[PDB]
Parts: structure tokens; C-alpha cells; sequence
């Protein structure tokens, strides 16, 4: 029952691993009640909580593959208390080196920077010398080129990448693309005017037509092999500048005499 | 522990393992009641639901989370929503907390609708839970037996049958004198307290058979009613 | 007496006082500049003199 | 000899013990009880020393005593048993008076006068174990103890003022353990430790304590820095309920200090400077709160450099604090200079010190400030440079890692330019006179409101003491 989750994984089919999963979580009710939930450990709690997390580990891995998100973040949640409770005594594995460093990756993906340093402060004192940097180093090396902003840098790193995909690549496309609007934004206050070679090699596409089609998609027009940021950016402001909040946002000096009187006057 | 491990389980497709969720949740929903806090929407959704055998549950966790946060209103509503499971609150004195907002607010309702019509209580425009749960907090002063309390809160609220009804199990003329002073207070509080001029009337009258019913009654606080009233033909 | 409790208080969630702790455990920069000015004029000179 | 210096001390306690008893006995006059209570404390601390410290002992003796005399007996064999008379009740100069408490009734159960006694004397112990530095047994025994003693009550407003004192200590004590030494234990007593903090915090909203609120939400924040739990904290503080009413302005430096600090890490550096500022100010600027001072000017001092200020180097010099910021200096210093190398260096080196306030993290994220502040220098003292001349400037490897450089600051503004891709240089764009323009108005706006709260803050305090004063008999 239990162990034909963990050979349902090695076989391939990691379709067979999901359908299975529904029967196998009725019995992570048991492991549950065999473990008193992280108050005391003793030597028959060890394998009770053993069990727990192997079942949960290929579940991780296998979500991951079927961009199945949802699977992967509680499978995971459940495995982050598991792990940072106690001394040593097998409460870090392999496993959890490459399991938290394709967890950051997914947060550098979303673009969420601001949970990806508070994440690394709880994960701190674990992947500082116990797990060390070898897998994990892949995210920390990510979020250091970015900063300064030398996307030269980082480009190179996700292509040379190749040699390093486990299962990684479920992050490492998509950071391209996260790379590419960073880039598109900066370039509009920079200037007007790029031709044709220069914005495929800013944003590193490999084919100049799918250059001029990724900027109909930026909503940006391509004539004559010069770019016309013109026209969308002043578009938008327009746009912006009718909503509803709208008053108090803008500011009215009509308002700054109103509002002073009635002040003094309570 | 971090909730985080909870809010994973409660994500689950398969109602089955949500189901499981809950049962766990209840026992840490005051430890961890800071982070479960922002997942409002998730207990929201579970209760909406009919599948669930434990959706009466799930408006507990609701309304625990809603009065820690500080939402007292949308804690006692959620109260009666499960209706049952609520016993834990009725037997344990650290948590009172929603039905001691549960009197506050309906009293102040039934004292607007008394002026309408004051068979306001016996239509149903007062929910019906709340109905069980007002007699309840009475049952409690009748507990600790001094008479009192349970006629104090009714005073406010503009109830007409609990004064008179309450009069009547206290008639027993065990000491005529004693009954009387009970009497006295009464009539005293309501002048002082009860500003309302049709409420205060009309108890004023009842209490007035009430103490010639006993035979032997002090006389000075039979005057003070019918002066009151001014009405010659008592 | 007071503000005793405090004082005290404070210096425990510190622990210790660090303040002590770091001794025993282990455009100001601007070089005086006409040293090398007195180089620069020189070259500069010999040259434009007998340019 | 001992006898006499052990009665002295026994004399003065109850002294102090009859007066406070008296005020919270003769009607709700709450602040009086309170200033005083603080006051005993630092007294009592002090006291302890001389006089000989088995005041306590002596004083437990003689009373109507529960369950005191056992904990005593905890406390004695800790620290080897003696007997020296010292059985309880061996002692009775009490003598039947209600004043120091009449024998006879308290025991019948007709009166019990035992109940603040019993908590004055939890609050003796505790100051007591951390004055000696007496732990293991005690502190779990101490513990165990006193929540189901409060648990048995269901307090006053007054008695609420008192605890206020006592979970501090409750907090502190197993902390040192947990610090000392490693243990599962520890752990697993940690999560349980939360959620009894987190059970009164509940409760101290209904019975109306400003006091006991704010001090609670100080300690649970402080237990979630430590576990590095950021998210926790983050949530926590948004149900924001803290009080600056009733509180210490004590308190008020250590709650704005845990904002700062949460704050830092997820890059918000606009809230996180005025936090700051505000817990230097607040804080009582004294001799043993100096350890305070000290880590939080380090923490200042990041806060500025982050958000692209630079500290003055004139700051370090006159201060009495120069010895503990000499590693600050040379990142201050180093930023300034723009050398990659050189700022990549300093942190290596002092990797160990900075690590324990754990302000080392923060330090890594100074590596792109270096960079960013070296292309500010150049937009400056040359208006049009040509990317080339920029990239032999700080060393940067080729004319397109300078173009990405430039390309991500100047979205931050920090830097204030647009490259000109045609001409092959750089401009600079914030040429000022931005007075023709709207903008003063703006900004002046924004004093005249702040200058209208300082007013009505004024007011408000002046009136409130003379209020009291004029009602009360005067001459």
C-alpha cells in the first residue's frame, strides 16, 4: 500500500502517482495518530514520522513535473515544521536540498521577492553549513544579479543551467520570460528609439521575427525597424487618469483651504 | 507549529481530506488564531457547502476567529448558524464572550420593536435562536437565585411577560413582608431606569393586583402605583 | 528606583552588553593633494613653455 | 549578628508591603498602586544584596501561607537545605490583628486576605532567581506553578497591573535555558510558550488592560524574530491593538524596534526610517539602557544606507559609542568610495560579528548599493559621458554590463537619466528649477498639516493633571 507510492514514482509515470494519491492520504490519518505532533521524539517516533515524510517526498517531486502547484506547496508546508523540528537525528535528507531550492525558484518565478528573503531568515540556520550551498546556491547566485541588475549575468546562468535540470526546468523557462517584461519596462524611460538588432539582444531572443511578434504582445508597434514606444506609454496615463478613489489621491488645493478651516474650528 | 501545514490540507481537491482538516483545526483554533486570521475565505467556503457532516463545525471556527480579530457582530451571527457545537461555550466561563454580545444585541432590537407592537416576541421577527439563547442567560440568574438579575434584564429590554411571570413564582407568601420589598425595588427601578412611557405603564398596572393579591401588603408602596397611573378607578 | 527596573530589563534581552564584548574578542581619507599637484603643473609646463 | 540584619530586612518589605495593600483596599485609585509597584521593584532588587537575602525566607514563615512554604522548600533545596527554625509557621508575631492578618479567620475560610499576598510573593521569587542567577528546576517549578495559580483567578484590573511584571520574567527564564544548552525540549516547550501568551492576549482586551496588552504583544513578537519566523510577525502586527496610552515609553522603544527590524528584510526602508527614529528618541537615554542604544544605532545605520542615505562619518567620531561602530565606518566609508572589492572584503572579515545582531544578511544585500552609488557620482560631476568612459570608471567589464547597470537604477530614479542609445552617451535630466513648477506647494502642504497634530497633541496633555489638581482639597 504505502511502498506502492514509492515504486509508482521510479517506474515514470508520475500520472499513476496522482491517481493513487486520494487512497494513500486516507492513511497519513494514521501516521498522524502514531506521531503525538512534534511534542516529544522518542525511538518508535522516529520511523512513525519517517513514513510520514517519504510518502509526502515523492508526492513533492511528482507535482512539480505536472506543474500541479496546488499538490506540490502543501505537500511541501507540511515537510518545512517536520524538518526544523528538533537536533539531528535524520531531520534533513538530499532530499530536502533539492526540495527547497526548487521552492525559492518557484518564488523568483511568481516574482515575489519580498517572501523570498523572509523565507530564506526561518530556512536560515539549516542550509548555512547542514545542507551548506551546493543546490540551494543555484537561487541565492539568481537573486544576486538581478539586484545589481546586470541581467547579462543572469541570462547566462538559466542556459548554462542545462547541466544542473533535474526537474528544475519547471522554473528556469519561465524565469526567462520574468526577465524579459523586467527589461521592457526600463528601456521605455531610457529612449524612444532602438532598432530592430538591438531589442532582440536586450530582451535575448534568438530569432528576429519572433522579436517583432513578442512586441505586439508588449503592445508596442515595430515600423520600419524602429520602435515606437510613443504611443502605449502616454495611452495608459490617459487611461489611469480616470478611475474612482480619485480626489484625495490627486490632491486639490481647493481641498488643502477646506480641510485646514475645519481643523481649527473643531 | 506553523497553520501553514492546515492551510495546505484544507486546499485539497477531494472533499474527503477537507473534512478531516476541520477536526484538527479545532483544537489549535485558539493557539494559532493569528495566522488563520487571513484565510477567512476558506471557512467561509466550507460552510457554504452541503456536503460537508461537519459544516456545523466549520461556522464554529469561523465564529472563534471572528471575535479574536475583534468582529464581535460577525461572531454572534455565525453563532447561530451552527446552532449546535455552541454547548462548549454554554459550560465553559472562559469563553462567554458571544453570549454576552448576544444579550447586548438583543435587547436593544426588541426595545425599538416594543413600541410597534409588544407581542414583539411572540411573532417571529426575533430570530428563533436567539430566542432559546435570551431565556438561557435568564436561566443562569435564576441559578444563583436572587430575582433580581433576571427581572433587570428584562426590564430593559421592554419584556411584559417576564416582569409579571416572574412576580407569580415569587407569590408563595412564605413572609408577605418579604415579597413585598422585592416589590418595592421594582417599582422604584423602573421610574428611575425605564423612561419609555409605554413599557413602564403597563407593568406599573399589573404589579398593582399582584400586591392586592396577598392579603396582608405594606400600603406605602401600593400608593406610590396608584398615583403614578393617576387613574381614579384604581 | 523607578526607572531601575527598566534599566536592568533592557540590558538582559541584550545579553550582557556587546558594548564590552567587542574589545575583548579582537572627506576625511583625502591625502594631501599638493604633493601631487606639484607633479602635475610641472609636466604640464615644460611642455607648454617650449611648445 | 545575621539575626538582627535578616529582621531589618523582613521589617522593611512589610513596611512597603502595608502601604500598597492599603490603596488597593481603599477604593480604585490605579495610578497611585501602580508608580509605586515599579518603584518597589528596583528597591527590592537592590535591597536583596545586603541586609542578608533570606529575607524571604523569614517573611514566608510568617504568614498565612498555602502552598508557599512548599515552593520555599523548592527554592532552599535547590541551593542545599538548612533548618534553622525554619518550619512553617515557626514564626507567629502576627498575633491575631487584621493588619498583618488575623490567624484565626484566614484559616476557617470566612476571609481570605492570602490572595495579592501569595501574588506579591511569585513576584519576589521571580525577581530573586534572576538577581541570583538561580535556574533548571526553579525556573520549570516557577512556571508550572504560577499559570494555573492566575488561571484560578479571574482578575481584577489592578491585579492585571501586577502580571504585567510577571510573564516578562516568565519569557525571560526559558529563554536562558533554551539559550544555555541544547535541547528537543526546548523545541517542543517553545510552541507552548506561544500559546499561552497568545490565551491572555485574548482575554486582556475585555478586561479593559492597556498595560498587560502591550506588553504581551512585545514578547510575542520578539519570540518570532528569534525562530526567524518573518511571516508570523508580519501578520501578527497587522490586528495592530497596541496601545501608546497607558504604556512606558520602555515598552514603546522595544515594540517600534521589532517593527523596524520586520520591516528591513522585505526591503520596505520608507516605514521602517521613521520606526527607527522614533525608538531612539523614546528610549531613557541612561547608563544600563546603553546596551539598547548600541544595537539599535547599528540597526539606524542600515536602515539609511539602504534606503541610498549616507550616514555621516562625524556621528561615529563624537560618539561615546566609536569602539562597537568601527565595523559600520568602513562600510559607510566603502559604499562612498564605490570599491566592489573592497566592500566584498569588509563583511568576510567582520562575518562573525555581524552575525550575532544578524544584521550579516542585510549586509549582503549592500553589495548592489556600492555599485549603484558609484554611477550616481559619475552622473553628477559629468552631465554627457559616453557609456565607454563609465565602464574604465569602475572597473565594469564591457560597454553592455554598464548599459544594464544604468538601465535598472534609473526605473528606481535613483540615478535620475536616460541613456541616448544614438549618440552614444548619457544624460542627465534633473536640472532643477522646480519651483516655477507646482511642486512647493506640495511640499509645504505637508508641514502645515503636521504642525496642526503637534498642536492638538499639546493641548490635550497641558489641561489633564490641572483637572484632578483643582477638584481635589488644595490650599
Amino acid at each position: 500500500l504505502t511502498k506502492s507510492l514509492s515504486i509508482a514514482f521510479e517506474n515514470g509515470d508520475y500520472a499513476a502517482c496522482e491517481k493513487l494519491l486520494p487512497p494513500i492520504k486516507i492513511e497519513l490519518i494514521k501516521n498522524n495518530l502514531l506521531i503525538p505532533d512534534l511534542s516529544i521524539q522518542n525511538d518508535i517516533y522516529l520511523n512513525d514520522l519517517m513514513i510520514t515524510k517519504r510518502i509526502l517526498e515523492v508526492g513533492a517531486l511528482a507535482s512539480i513535473q505536472t506543474f500541479n502547484f496546488d499538490s506540490f506547496e502543501n505537500y511541501f508546508n507540511q515537510l518545512k515544521p517536520y524538518y526544523f523540528s528538533n537536533n539531528h537525528k535524520l531531520s534533513e535528507s538530499d532530499k530536502k536540498s533539492k526540495l527547497i531550492s526548487l521552492y525559492l525558484l518557484n518564488l523568483l518565478s511568481q516574482n515575489n521577492t519580498t517572501k523570498f528573503h523572509s523565507e530564506l531568515q526561518y530556512l536560515d540556520k539549516h542550509i548555512k553549513n547542514l545542507e551548506d550551498d551546493s543546490l540551494l546556491s543555484y537561487p541565492i547566485k539568481l537573486d544576486r544579479w538581478l539586484m545589481e541588475g546586470s541581467y547579462q549575468k543572469a541570462w547566462d546562468l538559466l542556459q548554462s543551467g542545462s547541466q544542473n535540470i533535474s526537474e528544475f526546468d519547471s522554473f528556469t523557462d519561465i524565469l526567462k520570460s520574468a526577465i524579459r517584461d523586467e527589461i521592457a519596462k526600463n528601456t521605455e524611460l531610457s529612449y524612444d528609439f532602438l532598432p530592430l538588432s538591438n531589442i532582440k539582444a536586450l530582451l535575448f531572443f534568438n530569432n528576429e521575427k519572433e522579436t517583432e511578434k513578442f512586441a505586439l504582445e508588449r503592445n508596442w508597434p515595430i515600423v520600419n525597424s524602429k520602435v515606437y514606444f510613443n504611443n502605449q506609454s502616454k495611452e495608459k496615463a490617459d487611461y489611469e487618469d480616470e478611475m474612482m478613489h480619485e480626489e484625495d489621491q490627486k490632491t486639490n488645493i481647493i481641498e488643502k483651504a477646506m480641510d485646514y478651516a475645519i481643523s481649527i474650528e473643531n | 507549529t506553523t497553520a501553514a501545514p492546515l492551510l495546505a490540507l484544507l486546499r485539497e481537491n477531494q472533499d474527503s481530506v477537507k473534512t478531516y482538516a476541520l477536526e484538527s483545526i479545532n483544537n489549535v483554533v485558539d493557539q494559532l488564531w493569528s495566522e488563520i486570521s487571513n484565510e477567512l475565505p476558506d471557512i467561509e467556503a466550507l460552510y457554504d457547502d452541503d456536503t460537508f457532516s461537519d459544516r456545523e463545525m466549520a461556522a464554529l471556527i469561523a465564529s472563534k476567529v471572528y471575535y479574536n480579530l475583534g468582529e464581535y457582530e460577525s461572531a454572534v451571527k455565525y453563532a447561530l448558524a451552527a446552532k449546535d457545537r455552541f454547548d462548549i461555550d454554554e459550560k465553559s466561563q472562559f469563553v462567554e464572550t458571544i453570549v454576552s454580545k448576544s444579550i447586548e444585541m438583543y435587547v436593544q432590537e426588541a426595545s425599538k420593536q416594543y413600541t410597534k407592537d409588544e407581542q414583539f416576541y411572540t411573532k417571529d421577527i426575533i430570530d428563533p435562536k436567539l430566542t432559546s439563547i435570551f431565556e438561557r442567560m435568564i436561566e443562569k440568574c435564576l441559578k444563583a437565585s436572587e430575582l433580581k438579575l433576571a427581572l433587570g434584564i428584562a426590564l430593559e429590554g421592554y419584556r411584559l411577560d417576564i416582569i409579571e411571570s416572574a412576580l407569580k413564582s415569587k407569590l408563595d407568601q412564605d413572609s408577605t413582608s418579604e415579597n413585598v420589598k422585592i416589590i418595592n425595588y421594582l417599582l422604584t427601578l423602573a421610574i428611575t431606569t425605564v423612561t419609555n412611557s409605554k413599557f413602564r405603564s403597563s407593568i406599573l398596572r399589573k404589579s398593582f393586583d399582584f400586591l392586592m393579591n396577598m392579603p396582608n401588603c405594606d400600603y406605602l408602596t401600593l400608593n406610590k402605583v396608584v398615583v403614578n397611573l393617576n387613574d381614579a378607578g384604581l | 528606583t523607578k526607572k531601575k527596573n527598566e534599566e536592568i530589563n533592557k540590558k538582559s534581552l541584550e545579553e550582557d552588553d556587546e558594548f564590552e564584548d567587542f574589545p575583548i574578542d579582537t572627506d576625511d581619507v583625502e591625502v594631501d593633494d599638493d604633493f601631487t599637484n606639484e607633479l602635475k603643473a610641472e609636466l604640464d609646463r615644460y611642455k607648454r613653455e617650449n611648445q | 549578628l545575621h539575626h538582627s540584619e535578616k529582621k531589618y530586612a523582613e521589617e522593611d518589605q512589610v513596611q512597603e508591603l502595608l502601604k500598597v495593600l492599603n490603596e488597593i483596599s481603599k477604593t480604585t485609585l490605579t495610578l497611585d498602586p501602580r508608580y509605586i509597584w515599579r518603584s518597589l521593584k528596583d528597591l527590592s532588587s537592590l535591597r536583596n544584596q545586603e541586609l542578608l537575602n533570606a529575607e524571604t525566607l523569614c517573611f514566608t514563615v510568617n504568614v498565612l501561607y498555602p502552598d508557599s512554604s512548599s515552593f520555599k522548600k523548592n527554592l532552599l533545596k535547590f541551593i542545599t537545605s538548612n533548618h534553622k527554625s525554619s518550619v512553617p509557621g515557626s514564626a507567629e508575631l502576627r498575633n491575631s490583628y487584621p493588619a498583618s492578618f488575623y490567624s484565626v479567620n484566614t484559616e476557617k475560610k470566612t476571609i481570605e486576605v492570602t490572595a495579592e499576598i501569595n501574588c506579591f510573593m511569585h513576584l519576589l521569587v521571580q525577581l530573586f532567581l534572576w538577581d541570583s542567577k538561580e535556574l533548571e528546576q526553579l525556573v520549570e517549578f516557577n512556571r508550572k506553578v504560577v499559570i494555573p495559580n492566575l488561571l484560578c483567578y479571574y482578575n481584577l484590573r489592578s491585579l492585571n497591573l501586577i502580571n504585567a511584571k510577571l510573564w516578562f520574567y516568565i519569557y525571560l527564564s526559558h529563554e536562558t535555558l533554551a539559550r544555555s544548552s541544547e535541547e528537543i525540549n526546548s523545541d517542543n516547550q517553545n510552541i507552548i510558550l506561544r500559546s499561552t501568551m497568545m490565551k491572555f492576549l485574548k482575554i486582556a482586551s475585555l478586561k479593559h488592560d492597556n498595560e498587560t496588552k502591550a506588553m504581551l504583544i512585545n514578547l510575542i513578537l520578539r519570540d518570532f524574530l528569534n525562530n526567524g519566523e518573518v511571516d508570523s510577525a508580519s501578520d501578527f502586527i497587522s490586528k495592530l491593538e497596541y496601545p501608546h496610552t497607558d504604556v512606558s515609553s520602555s515598552l514603546e522603544a522595544r515594540y517600534f524596534f521589532y517593527l523596524s527590524k520586520i520591516n528591513a528584510i522585505q526591503l520596505d526602508y520608507s516605514t521602517a526610517n521613521e520606526y527607527i527614529i522614533a525608538a531612539i528618541r523614546k528610549a531613557p537615554h541612561n547608563s544600563k539602557s546603553l546596551g539598547f542604544l548600541q544595537q539599535s544605532n547599528k540597526l539606524h545605520c542600515c536602515i539609511q544606507l539602504l534606503m541610498g542615505d549616507i550616514p555621516e562619518l562625524s556621528f561615529f567620531h563624537q560618539s561615546n559609542m566609536q569602539k562597537s561602530l568601527l565595523p559600520y565606518y568602513h562600510l559607510t566609508k566603502a559604499v562612498k568610495l564605490g570599491d566592489l572589492k573592497k566592500f566584498t572584503s569588509t563583511i568576510t572579515k567582520y562575518k562573525q560579528l555581524l552575525l550575532k545582531d544578524d544584521t550579516y544578511q542585510l549586509c549582503v544585500r549592500l553589495r548592489s548599493n556600492v555599485i549603484k552609488t558609484g554611477i550616481r557620482i559619475i552622473s553628477l560631476t559629468y552631465k554627457k559621458i559616453s557609456l565607454r568612459d563609465i565602464c574604465l570608471k569602475l572597473n565594469l567589464d564591457s560597454e553592455q554590463t554598464v548599459e544594464y547597470m544604468v538601465s535598472r537604477a534609473i526605473r528606481d530614479g535613483v540615478i535620475e537619466a536616460k541613456i541616448n542609445h544614438e549618440d552614444g552617451f548619457i544624460e542627465t535630466t534633473e536640472l532643477l528649477n522646480i519651483y516655477d513648477s507646482e511642486d512647493p506647494q506640495q511640499v509645504f502642504d505637508e508641514r502645515i498639516k503636521f504642525a496642526n497634530q503637534l498642536h492638538d497633541e499639546y493641548l490635550v496633555s497641558m489641561r489633564y493633571p490641572e483637572d484632578k489638581k483643582t477638584q481635589q482639597n488644595e490650599k
